[PDB]
């Protein structure tokens, strides 16, 4: 066990540990879930407290007019690559002039992610970005890892209990793709309220939806256009 | 442009700067004060660009007075005088060169009075009186006329008196109020400022 | 030698109105003794309540066009609310003496809303001061339009003639008239107009060709 | 083990970070509440001498017009904080002439609340309430060590927090007022004070938006001691 | 010229036995002089002197620095330095500033540390060593001390004449130059003792 | 979790070595300082001459202006560097605006270089603590002390070293309203610190004021016989 | 377990890293020196480890200038290494100063070099000792060093297998006067008393020093005097 | 251009014209060039708008850190020194700088006179710009230390209009400051065409 | 227990190296330097001793500095050489910034700072080195100090090296001297406490080295003694000894 210490010593079995522990470290996050249509991306987070008069941390924050991403682990790590993240948003929009392709944005953040998982002097990053875009080819819901191993997917879902989650995705996965926006936000959240106990309910403050669209710009929303996203709904089969 | 006159005595040094802080066409200050006191012994006149002038009132002025504070002791006035001519050595070749005139105006308990003599290039002088600018021309004459190395302060009073008067008869320039200082075995002892009425 | 700078030209007008302000400019960049085009709008819609117009050295009104569109972004992106004008303005001030000592060959007039509702014109110059004025014109068509404006708008060297406010309509056609007798004697200015009129409701725009030579 | 910043827990987590958190506790309590009229907010000073002079410890501090502050745990972390503050925010209101809002405020405050690195120092151990009024009316904000910001109504910090936010909790709700939420504090500061409450004792620090300035008082917490 | 800013003349001349060397006394700018009694002529150990001629701001700088490395290398060493030594070291300290370069012309005059062999060396503003038997001269005048020298030397001098030939040579070549002048100083070493005399100058 | 290093906390939330370095100044000299109303006072203990050499090179009080006044604890040389670069600072800040230097904005200096020198990488703290006085605004007689750790902190009197739990509490039952000024009261209260200092040789106090306008004075050990004669007196007349 | 590393001292003593590094110079090859009237001799004892080996390559003996000779009892590589050093500081010396570089300024860098290496704390020093020797101004003079950057100035001494003994013989044999001839003689008998037998023109490599300079015998008048020298 | 300040028994005249042209063309005529540096400091515009802008606004946040730092006010010579050694940093470079420093102190008034060739000086009375000897002349003509509250009003009125009446670099809006103890005031802002109508018959 | 370097503390708060520095310092060469007007001197022993050296340095622990200075040394030999290059490099420094001898105290205090600077960085070895002090100055005269591997650093009269010189330091207080200036008196002393404290049997000339400083006329020359008085301070000094036993 004396070699279960640092990132840059293999283990005798190969498994670097470090990198395991992270996910660990990523697995005790907020629940999430992301997933497409064919025309409009949708990723709906859940927020907790510290107390009850206490407010809300936000999941979704806002990152360019056509990307937006989720997030669950480490808070510092978490604003450090949104810095990053934004950074190398404008400078492309700078020299290009264009908006990026996600799979190259995904990419940087592959290769930002590499160097301190293999050096020493720096840990590796607890972090559970689900990332949502538009280049010419559509919607793209992207997830990451501290291994930097980088998963494209049509619907995912990380941090604590979404397994329950990931099964309502292998038995709706085929439905995810011809809806309008609608029902695909409350096919959403029918994969958040059983990333809960069913002993309480999930109600307006602890929920936030994102919306991108081919068409339509990323765009937060909290209780306020989330009670229209909240009407719509049958109890849970009990 | 001006000049500020440091006659050495026998036990006394007789510093005396001028008030006038002209600018190009009109005096804008007319009490200015170039006297610089380092510690209690050792004064600095200063005349060159206005704008190097406090930087080395700053500089050298605030140093002399940290070794005092770090050692105990006040310094000499050769010691003192070499800093400041290593400082300007050193500082002319540079991007930013300093251009001023200065002259050192000390006082030993074993060398006694003490007079030196700058340039904007650097070189330490031992002079008994010295020059800058034009008045430089028009006090040496006189002054080197009427000097004895044996004078009392007294007389070198009235000689400053009587280079004042010619001074205040044949310049373009203005030049109102004289400042005076004096150096003794006790320390800087200002004396009455030197104007006059000229008709 | 190579000179870093050139004289494109321009002109710009900006009115600073009861609850409006309207930005207008000519859209023709020239060079020398020649024509590069006739359609470059000068004038940029920033936000829903900001516009701005460039002109000079054309290569540096699109980097600092650009420069000024990515800080609009930081400054959202980082505190979820859209800049004023005047806050613009200062951004401006202190990126223009950012390069002091090798500057933008630029005029700038920033025109917009306040927080009241209220049209403000920001005026500048190339080493990046500024104030809070009613009407400016920009370019090499400067001296050709101030009096004027000083005629109509200040109502100034004038006897009896009292002090009517401003309306919308007769601004319009104000700066029809001024871009027209701008145009028969400048040589740097004709072909189009490209209005913008900014509202408490959005940007409206508005193209008005001239003569075309 | 766990043995520095640069190594996981098989379950988390840090392990320094914890321990900051453990370093929260030691401090002297401080409760401030949000009231639509106005923040309101108040410390325990905990002054061990009569030679101690109360004026000089700070724990109120005035980093902009309307905006206080006040800190918990170690003092030179928050002074350097603090300090970093009353710099950043003058910045903002140079490159824009207005005043940078108290969660951008908080935001950059908690840029480099962790930025703790040796290589390539330590984290923190202060946490720090901020109040002040934005365009939407009076903020309060609550931060971490960690750098995990949110927006509290009412917090309690340091020592015997937990009673506190139980009776805060047991006497809070959305309308308060002013007043009655200042000695609403002040009873749950002389439940959890271990001596009698006088003038030297706690202090006061009330911003409102028609009376941005002095966000102090002074010596009439005296008369608003007595009315207990 | 540059180096005629502040005067200057140095005149080094060897003898049979011993080795004189004399400079000039005024300071003073361009024209308008200060005073009397600079010095030029500095000791640097025993019975081994340097001249320096030029512009005044280096010549004291450059004075120090070799006082600096002088002392160091004599307490590296506890031997006294060979005058070859000084020149190499000279040399070096001038041609560091290659391209900043101070003004100065150095003359070196000293005798043997072990025998008593006589040395003349002098340099240029770049560190150009030369050595010779008869004299070196430095500074703003040169053609009236040449003239002077190749004029009034003889190869086997004793001291007295050596003394005033140098006197002559000096006087004369300072009396036809403008911008030094006003007293001359004379530094006679050799083996036994060392004599320093002052003559009276034309004070014009 | 350890003494070593100075970087990690423990599990319930403390630093060793800023814990463990206030511990040598606590077994330091003792030097107390108070403040009058017009002349501020103060003094070490354990001159401790040994016989046979000088002390004027020993002197734990010293200034860095004309108008600011040193002591310390501790080790003496971190009080040695801390002054040699505080008379630096004050100078800057003296090339910088042209105020006699607050003690306030050098105390901040003082202990912000303490504080951000022990966030360093391995760099061992200052163990020492001083008494920084001076009397500035208008006269103002102000006292401070520091902390290994950094942390000004504003007093009206001060005791430290060995045993400074007992020489303070001296001061708790000594120091009433009308000490000051009253400049021979706080004289004799200066003295009566001294007689209350925890071996009190008589010969070995060494005691150096301030009027706040003139300059540090040394006094004599004559002057301070009467002292402890009068005070003997007083000591007396209670009887 | 403990010094480990370069940083600490002992509880009371000196540093064990130094202590072992002298530990392997004594374990290192014998030698000798011997500074007599009108030079200074030195010879090294150089075994090959087959027949195989060479020797043409590599050599002992090594001059740092014309005039200056040294050796060591240690290893090679680090040998080289230092000599290298020496050989462009020497030169260094002949930029500044245009003028041969006396052996004592010689010592004092070399040792000035060898001490920054022992500074603290994440290079090992050299295994290292040398023998140093020259003839400037006139008297000759023979300098030993040390890895702990030290040194000395001997009339003869020896570093490797059994120096002391060696040590002993050249307290006893070596006195203050000899000649250059007379101090080869003792030191190829102290040498081949600690050597083993079989000693020929190329198990042994001779170097000397006259006030003409330096001076590297060759094989040739090796066997022709060691060709039983007694 | 022409600015003018003096100093007197109740605290301090700051006046200013706001004509800033650009060459033989005017930019505008109400250019404010005294910067409201504080509550308590007031700067003005003298030659070159950018660097009197930009580095009295550094001076005024240097100047609130200071006052954060310490819970105090700063004094007058602490703003013309920080701003000489600011200035001073660029010389030879090509800054046009010649500002005033006012301010009340706890020695009470105070002036000081700060230019990009590092002028600091304090003093009774200065003017800066292009006219500004015709104010030195009618100023000097005008000037005591006894004077009231409404005479040094009128002086300084006098005194800007004299200038921007001889000068063609000057004129437009006549700004006129007064500082007091407790705080500075803005006392008027007066066109020239009125004051010659006023005070030409 | 909580040993590994030299920073930071172990928990009393005492140290770890500065002791163990004192401790390095204690079995090396004895120094010492006596209470003198009109002059100072210094006393060193000679450390290996074995016949086949060649003595041709005249100098093994003192250093002539600056000019009017010395400084005898103890401790870790190559430290000593890499502190007094840098120390003459000070002294000659300020020699090239003032052209004004060093007046010793703020040189003491460099090299001071110097070691100190070691002493709080990590992780790097402090000097275990201590060194005296002689020199002269237009202040105070002739002046003794005592340098320290913590940066601390005595005024002494009579100064003190390790094990070797606390029984020096004895017969120093106990037969301490005050009013003569008479230089020889003061090497008699020394020779006696040589006498008793080194273990050489009768002090042999060999083994001792003495080095002076006095004012001579504007020059402040420094006297590294030949051996030949050194002998005749032997026999002057056993005359003594006979003269002890006169009380027999």
């Amino acid at each position: 066990n004396q070699y279960d210490n640092d990132v840059t010593v293999w283990s005798p079995q190969g498994r670097i540990h470090q990198i395991e522990y992270a996910m660990e470290a990523v697995k005790q996050g907020s629940a999430t879930v992301g997933l497409k249509s064919k025309t409009h991306a949708v990723l709906v987070a859940l927020k907790r407290a510290q107390s009850e008069l206490a407010a809300h941390q936000k999941k979704i924050l806002h990152v360019d007019n056509h990307i937006g991403i989720s997030i669950a682990g480490l808070t510092a790590d978490a604003r450090l690559l949104c810095n990053f993240m934004r950074q190398e948003c404008l400078d492309s929009r700078f020299v290009f002039d264009r908006p990026l392709p996600v799979s190259r944005l995904v990419s940087l953040i592959g290769s930002k992610t590499q160097i301190p998982t293999q050096r020493y002097g720096r840990r590796p990053y607890g972090v559970g970005l689900l990332i949502a875009g538009y280049d010419d080819m559509g919607p793209h819901i992207f997830q990451t890892c501290p291994s930097a191993n980088y998963f494209d997917c049509r619907a995912m879902s990380i941090g604590a209990r979404s397994q329950s989650a990931r099964t309502y995705l292998e038995r709706h996965m085929s439905e995810f793709m011809e809806c309008n926006l609608n029902e695909l936000v409350k096919h959403g959240l029918r994969a958040l309220r059983e990333t809960l106990p069913a002993e309480q309910d999930l109600t307006t403050k602890n929920v936030s939806i994102g919306i991108v669209g081919k068409d339509l710009e990323f765009t937060i929303y909290d209780d306020d256009d989330v009670s229209p996203f909240l009407e719509g709904l049958e109890e849970r089969p009990q | 442009m001006e000049y500020l006159i440091g006659i050495q005595g026998p036990d006394y040094v007789l510093v005396a700067s001028d008030r006038v802080a002209a600018s190009n066409i009109v005096q804008m200050k007319d009490d200015h004060d170039k006297m610089f006191k380092m510690s209690e012994k050792i004064l600095l006149l200063c005349v060159g660009e206005a704008g190097d002038t406090v930087q080395f009132a700053e500089y050298i002025q605030k140093n002399v007075q940290l070794y005092k504070m770090r050692n105990g002791y006040e310094l000499s006035p050769t010691a003192a005088a070499n800093f400041t001519r290593r400082n300007l050595a050193d500082c002319l070749r540079s991007r930013t060169p300093y251009h001023v005139n200065l002259l050192l105006a000390g006082y030993d308990e074993h060398e006694g009075p003490a007079l030196y003599y700058m340039d904007y290039l650097a070189a330490l002088a031992k002079a008994p009186f010295a020059a800058h600018g034009y008045g430089a021309f028009l006090t040496l004459s006189i002054l080197d006329r009427y000097y004895t190395p044996t004078i009392s302060r007294e007389r070198a009073v009235e000689l400053l008196r009587k280079c004042l008067e010619e001074l205040q008869k044949r310049f373009i320039l203005n030049l109102p109020t004289f400042s005076v200082r004096i150096i003794d075995k006790n320390g800087i002892h200002d004396l009455d400022n030197i104007s006059f009425p000229k008709q | 030698r190579f000179s870093p700078y050139v004289f494109n030209g321009g002109t710009i007008l900006a009115i600073a109105g009861e609850d409006f302000a309207i930005v207008a400019s000519d859209t023709r960049l020239s060079e020398g003794f020649s024509i590069h085009t006739r359609d470059s709008p000068k004038c940029y819609k920033l936000t829903d309540k900001t516009v701005i117009g460039c002109s000079g050295f054309h290569g540096d009104c699109l980097t600092l066009t650009k420069i000024i569109e990515a800080r609009l972004k930081m400054y959202k992106h980082s505190n979820n609310k859209a800049m004023t004008t005047g806050a613009i303005a200062a951004m401006l001030s202190t990126i223009l003496y950012s390069r002091r000592f090798f500057p933008y060959y630029v005029y700038n007039i920033i025109g917009g809303l306040d927080e009241e509702g209220k049209g403000a014109v920001y005026s500048f110059d190339p080493v990046g001061s500024y104030q809070r004025d009613s009407f400016k014109a920009g370019g090499s068509a400067s001296a050709m339009l101030q009096p004027l404006l000083d005629n109509q708008v200040g109502f100034k060297n004038m006897q009896n003639v009292e002090h009517v406010p401003l309306s919308l309509d007769r601004a319009m056609r104000l700066v029809k008239d001024v871009f027209i007798s701008a145009a028969e004697r400048d040589v740097y200015t004709g072909d189009a107009l490209r209005i913008c009129i900014v509202t408490k409701e959005g940007i409206r725009e508005e193209t008005v060709s001239l003569r075309k030579d | 083990y766990d043995r520095g910043v640069n190594t996981f827990s098989p379950e988390g987590r840090l392990f320094q970070v914890e321990y900051a958190i453990e370093a929260i506790k030691l401090g002297s309590t401080a409760i401030g509440i949000q009231t639509s009229e106005g923040v309101c907010l108040a410390v325990e000073k905990r002054i061990t001498s009569p030679l101690m002079e109360p004026s000089s410890i700070e724990k109120i501090v005035e980093i902009d017009a309307h905006i206080g502050c006040a800190m918990s745990g170690l003092i030179a972390d928050a002074k350097t904080l603090i300090d970093k503050a009353r710099v950043e925010t003058q910045n903002h209101w140079f490159t824009y002439n207005e005043t940078m809002t108290v969660e951008s405020v908080t935001q950059a405050v908690s840029n480099l609340a962790l930025q703790f690195g040796e290589e390539d120092s330590r984290p923190f151990g202060v946490a720090l309430l901020f109040g002040g009024v934005d365009e939407k009316g009076p903020q309060l904000f609550h931060m971490d060590p960690s750098g995990t910001f949110v927006q509290c109504d009412a917090r309690a910090i340091g020592s015997a927090s937990e009673g506190a936010q139980s009776s805060l909790q047991e006497v809070y709700h959305k309308s308060m007022t002013l007043k009655e939420a200042i000695k609403s504090s002040l009873i749950i500061l002389k439940q959890v004070m271990e001596e009698k409450l006088n003038a030297t004792n706690i202090e006061l620090a009330t911003v409102q938006p028609g009376q941005n300035f002095h966000m102090f008082t002074k010596e009439e917490l005296e008369e608003v001691i007595k009315d207990i | 010229s540059i180096m005629s800013y502040n005067g200057g003349a140095v005149m080094a001349m060897k003898g049979k036995n011993c080795v004189a060397i004399a400079a000039d006394r005024r300071f003073g700018i361009q024209a308008q002089m200060v005073t009397t009694d600079f010095q030029k002529i500095f000791p640097m150990g025993d019975r081994l002197y340097i001249g320096l001629a030029g512009l005044a701001t280096d010549v004291q700088t450059v004075a120090q620095r070799l006082k600096f490395r002088l002392n160091l290398y004599e307490l590296k060493e506890g031997r006294q330095i060979k005058p070859y030594t000084l020149m190499s070291m000279v040399a070096n300290l001038l041609y560091e500033k290659r391209f900043g370069p101070y003004y100065t012309e150095p003359v070196i005059a000293g005798l043997d540390p072990k025998t008593f062999k006589p040395f003349i060396c002098s340099l240029d503003l770049i560190g150009c060593p030369m050595v010779t038997d008869d004299f070196v001269v430095s500074g703003t005048c040169a053609e009236q001390m040449y003239g002077m020298c190749e004029s009034l030397w003889e190869p086997n001098m004793d001291p007295d004449h050596l003394f005033e030939t140098i006197s002559q040579a000096m006087l004369n070549a300072v009396d036809r130059d403008a911008v030094s002048g006003m007293g001359v100083i004379v530094h006679i070493i050799e083996k036994d003792k060392i004599t320093t005399r002052t003559l009276k100058a034309r004070m014009d | 979790s350890y003494d070593r290093a100075i970087t990690v906390f423990s599990p319930d939330g403390h630093l060793f070595q800023v814990e463990y370095a206030q511990e040598a100044v606590k077994k330091g000299s003792t030097a107390v300082g108070v403040r009058g109303r017009d002349i501020v006072v103060l003094g070490v203990e354990k001159k401790s001459v040994a016989k046979l050499q000088d002390e004027r090179t020993v002197r734990k009080i010293c200034a860095l202006d004309d108008n600011v006044c040193m002591a310390f604890a501790g080790l003496t040389a971190d009080a040695r560097i801390v002054i040699n670069r505080a008379r630096v600072e004050c100078q800057s800040h003296r090339l910088t605006v042209e105020d006699p230097v607050t003690v306030e904005y050098i105390t901040r200096y003082i202990a912000s270089l303490k504080q951000r020198y022990t966030q360093s990488n391995g760099r061992r703290p200052f163990g020492i603590s001083a008494l920084i006085v001076g009397f500035d605004f208008d006269g103002t007689p102000r006292l401070y002390q520091t902390d290994p750790s950094g942390t000004y902190h504003a007093w009206k009197a001060n005791a430290i070293g060995r045993g400074a739990k007992s020489v303070r509490e001296f001061l708790e039952k000594n120091y009433t309203d009308e000490a000051i000024e009253t400049d021979d009261l706080t004289i004799k209260l200066v003295i009566k610190a001294l007689l209350e200092v925890v071996q009190s040789g008589g010969k070995n106090i060494e005691l150096a004021v301030m009027r706040r306008d003139q300059s540090l004075k040394i006094l004599n050990p004559e002057e301070i016989e009467k002292y402890v004669a009068e005070i003997e007196k007083e000591k007396e007349e209670n009887e | 377990g403990y010094s480990f590393s370069l940083t600490t001292f002992s509880p009371s003593g000196k540093l064990v890293q130094i202590e072992y590094a002298l530990a392997a110079v004594a374990g290192g090859a014998p030698s000798v020196g011997i500074k007599a009237a009108n030079g200074v001799v030195l010879a090294t004892e150089k075994k090959q480890k087959s027949i195989l080996y060479d020797e043409r390559s590599v050599h002992k003996v090594e001059p740092i200038t014309k005039h200056i000779g040294l050796v060591y009892s240690g290893m090679g590589p680090d040998y080289r290494v230092l000599v290298h050093r020496a050989r462009k500081l020497a030169q260094q010396y002949y930029l500044v100063y245009q003028e041969p570089i006396p052996t004592a300024q010689l010592v004092q860098r070399v040792a000035s070099v060898m001490q920054e290496y022992t500074q603290s704390g994440g290079v090992r020093p050299f295994g290292v000792s040398l023998l140093i020797c020259g003839w400037n101004e006139g008297r000759p003079y023979l300098f030993q060093s040390d890895p702990s950057g030290a040194y000395f100035a001997w009339k003869a001494t020896a570093m490797g297998k059994n120096y002391v003994n060696g040590k002993t013989f050249l307290e006893k044999r070596y006195n203050e006067d000899l000649e250059l001839e007379d101090a080869i003689h003792t030191a190829i008998l102290t040498l081949k008393e600690s050597f083993e037998g079989q000693m020929t023109e190329d198990n042994i490599e001779v170097g000397i020093c006259n006030e003409a300079g330096f001076r590297r015998l060759t094989p040739t008048e090796v066997k022709d005097y060691l060709a039983a020298i007694a | 251009t022409t600015t003018l300040a003096f100093k007197f028994r109740h605290g301090v005249i700051v006046a200013a014209d706001s004509r800033a042209t650009a060459g033989a063309y005017i930019a505008s005529q109400t250019v404010k060039k005294v910067i409201e540096i504080n509550p308590y400091l007031l700067g003005t515009m003298a030659g070159g708008a950018a660097d009197c802008s930009f580095w009295e606004r550094l001076l005024a946040r240097q100047c609130r850190i200071y006052e954060l730092r310490n819970k105090e006010r700063i004094s007058v010579a602490a703003a013309s020194k920080l701003l000489a050694n600011m200035v001073y940093q660029y010389k030879g470079m090509g800054l046009s700088m010649g500002t005033m420093i006012c301010g009340w102190d706890k020695r009470g008034p105070g002036l000081y006179y700060v230019d990009s060739e590092g002028n600091r000086i304090s003093g009774a009375t200065f003017s800066v710009g292009s006219g500004s000897v015709y104010a030195y002349g009618v100023m000097d003509r005008g000037y005591s230390y006894d004077l009231e509250v409404e005479q040094a009003y009128d002086l300084a009125r006098r005194a800007i209009y004299q200038a921007t009446y001889r000068d063609a670099y000057s004129g437009g809006a006549v700004n006129l400051y007064h500082v007091r103890e407790d705080g500075w005031i803005r006392v008027s802002s007066d066109n020239v065409a009125d004051l010659h109508e006023k005070y030409s018959g | 227990r909580y040993d590994s370097r030299t920073t930071i503390f172990s928990p009393e708060g005492r140290l770890y190296q500065v002791e163990y520095a004192m401790e390095a310092i204690g079995h090396a060469g004895t120094c010492l330097g006596i209470l003198a007007n009109d002059g100072v001197l210094l006393a060193a022993e000679r450390r290996n001793i074995h016949k086949l050296l060649d003595e041709v340095f005249f100098s093994e622990k003192i250093y002539k500095l600056n000019e009017d200075m010395a400084c005898s040394v103890a401790g870790i030999t190559s430290d000593a050489n890499v502190l007094t290059n840098e120390l003459r490099l000070i002294a000659q420094r300020y020699l090239l910034q003032y052209q004004e001898p060093i007046p010793c105290e703020q040189l003491v205090t460099a090299l001071c700072d110097i070691k100190q600077a070691y002493t709080q960085f990590g992780g790097k070895r402090p000097f275990g080195v201590s060194l005296l002090y002689i020199g002269w100055d237009k202040h105070y005269g002739f002046q003794l100090y005592q340098s320290d591997p913590s940066g601390n650093y005595g005024g002494w009269k009579a100064t003190c090296i390790g094990n070797n010189s606390a029984a020096a330091v004895s017969m120093l207080k106990q037969d301490y001297k005050e009013g003569e200036m008479t230089l020889k008196s003061a090497l008699a002393l020394a020779i006696k406490v040589l006498n008793k404290t080194m273990d050489v049997s009768k002090l042999s000339a060999e083994k001792v080295e003495i080095a002076t400083l006095t004012r001579e006329n504007g020059k402040t020359v420094i006297r590294v003694l030949k051996q030949k008085e050194v002998e005749q301070l032997i026999k002057k000094h056993e005359e003594e000894e006979a003269k002890a036993e006169r009380e027999k």
